[PDB]
């Protein structure tokens, strides 16, 4: 989990 | 007022959008896993779009079933004595880790009318061998252990042995479930493939996917569920921060009135980086600084960003893909209070939803 | 009814009569630092013993006035504006991290009449790892040598520093020797030093005599009143986390799965990591079967660890884990939707008391 | 870190 990540 | 996290809904509907668009290409049907997202200020927004929720136990099984509605599922390593008839008033669907529990409480499911069912465990393991199907896990039934004489009440087959992964390790993992447990599909009405599905991360092989779940549907006369909880919720919150002072020691240093320890607990924990709205790595942009929490911890250590103008105190700082694994663990370590939750509407507007204080500390104490 | 805490008075006596020794041959004092141990159906006792808490924020300093009473004092990296008003009101001792922080909120420390210190960075590490070392390069934590403002001092009454972690007296004493040559010539003017926490002054073997040797000559020499405020001595081997066995399965060995959840009731377990002692338990093949002990969570990591048992688990066997005080109720969560364990209070009598018990309400308030 | 000392 939290591998994508993105503003 | 910061910290505090912000759910986009308009965020929120471009992956529901997605996850709408595999129910109605194949008649599966979708839920919610509850243990990445449970904020239930968007539990009607969710389920205008999905089936319903699935849950770990009791109390997100109750929260699925009172704030969201639709079908109500529940997964559970070992379910307690003391639960399992609430937990049959609440649920649709009940699924058992091993023969032992289903055994233990078949009388109650078959009285109750709901619909039973397993947890296979492959081992198939696709991810780093944290894996579900990796040797010794206590999750699922292993071929080896299979009683196909205690099948009898079971309508369901359910795993779940991937995380933020594509289409492929599925469809492979579906083979694996077919080579070792074919025999046994068919007589179900319904298989539940797990959650780990990556479907609304950009590039997702949605049409391998579809095919995957229409061959199984068709070729075993079942309905297939789908119960992602990161892809529901990916990209689509924020943790906003303001920070409170700036120090020099061997460089930049900023205290935010965020903290990783207590806020966003994964950063740590994993470790890994969260993207801050124009932060860049280090050297990347013209100042360089080490974001710390309001915490005692010498430990509670952010991150290393860089920006193109300084940080002073007053400065909002907007972390990314907050929504998920993130206020369904925090913690209120050293006493800091919790971050308030925000929910930004389609329309525009933002609502404040929960904000906490000192009695949400104090009551978890004495 | 498990899982549960039980925090046993007699266990706490034990720690807390070894702090009240250093009390009493010292004339120091000795607060509990909160951030390991904030059971305030404890602080009564504890206070009876000890001189009063420090805290890391408002939440802490709340709860030590009002659940213990005696004094209050807090440190943080950065106080908020919003609250620095209610702080001055509940605390009588008020640590600031910089310079900057010192003199924004100066003039209402002065007009509140409490007593001001400043945090000092020694620069002299003596923890094993770096990440959890304040004096480590780049630390936000304390004011260093080369910031530091002798010219601003007016107003302040004390200084502090906390740079140990489960530490004996010997790195006190050499981080004491390190701020009398950085820092020295503003010591005498200050009315306290504040030697911080990491103090393991109760595990057995600790050199008490250096601890109140080393005290007593900085009293004497500065005349100052010395602080200690440790957390985890106040609670060390005071607690146990008491699991019941819900299934046995067999995957390439015996798995057990408990009611309890590390990731849940001991993250420290999973984060760290560290093997929690367990009554009856020993070490992969010590003893007669070898049992992995999961959780009742959904995750494929909440391990609490590999132990031998000379008997089998079965449903229905309890597990008691100890040392399971500290660091733990203070830091504990909801993930997956799991209870919270009960909490207990096993009297000096020998009674159990029952002092919260926790539903479906607390896991659901905090998510909307 | 913080729990290195525990006993039975
Ligand atoms: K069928
Ligand atoms: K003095």
């Amino acid at each position: 989990h939290h591998s994508s990540g993105l503003v | 007022q910061t910290p505090c996290y912000v759910v986009d809904e308009a965020l929120l509907e471009r992956n529901l959008v997605i996850l709408k668009q595999v129910i109605d290409r194949t008649g599966c049907k979708i839920l919610l896993a509850q243990k990445a997202f449970s904020m239930f200020a968007c539990y009607p927004l969710i389920g205008s779009y999905l089936n319903g929720t699935t849950a770990s136990g009791l109390f997100e099984a109750r929260l699925g079933k009172e704030e969201m509605g639709g079908e109500t599922h529940i997964f559970s390593p070992a379910y307690r004595e003391d639960e399992i008839d609430e937990i049959l008033s609440l649920c649709d669907h009940v699924i058992f880790n091993s023969f032992s529990q289903w055994e233990k409480y078949k009388a109650k499911v078959l009285a109750s009318g709901k619909s039973a069912g397993l947890r296979l465990n492959p081992e198939h393991s696709t991810q780093d061998h944290y894996d579900p199907c990796s040797p010794g896990s206590r999750l699922g039934i292993t071929l080896k252990k299979f009683r196909p004489d205690l099948l009898d009440g079971i309508e369901g087959l359910h795993f779940h042995t991937l995380c933020e992964q594509d289409a492929a390790p599925l469809v492979e993992t579906v083979a694996v479930v077919e080579e070792k447990f074919g025999p046994w599909l068919s007589q179900m009405k319904w298989l539940n493939f797990g959650g780990g599905h990556h479907i609304t991360r950009p590039g997702y092989d949605i049409d391998a996917l579809v095919s995957c779940v229409s061959r199984v549907q068709e070729r075993y006369g079942v309905q297939v569920y789908l119960e992602p909880g990161e892809a529901v919720a990916l990209n689509a919150g924020f943790l906003v921060s303001t920070v409170l002072d700036v120090l020099e020691n061997s460089g930049n240093i900023a205290v935010l009135d965020t903290s990783a320890a207590c806020h966003m607990p994964d950063v740590l924990e994993m470790p890994y980086r969260p993207p801050i709205a124009g932060g860049g790595g280090l050297g990347e942009k013209a100042y360089d600084y080490r974001l710390g929490g309001p915490t005692c911890l010498a430990g509670d250590v952010i991150g290393d960003y860089s920006f193109d103008e300084p940080l002073s105190p007053g400065s909002r700082v907007v972390f990314c893909d907050m929504a998920i694994y993130s206020m369904v663990k925090n913690n209120t370590f050293n006493g800091m209070n919790l971050p308030a939750i925000y929910l930004k509407k389609q329309d525009g507007s933002i609502q404040l939803v929960r904000k906490f204080g000192y009695e949400d500390f104090k009551t978890r104490l004495s």
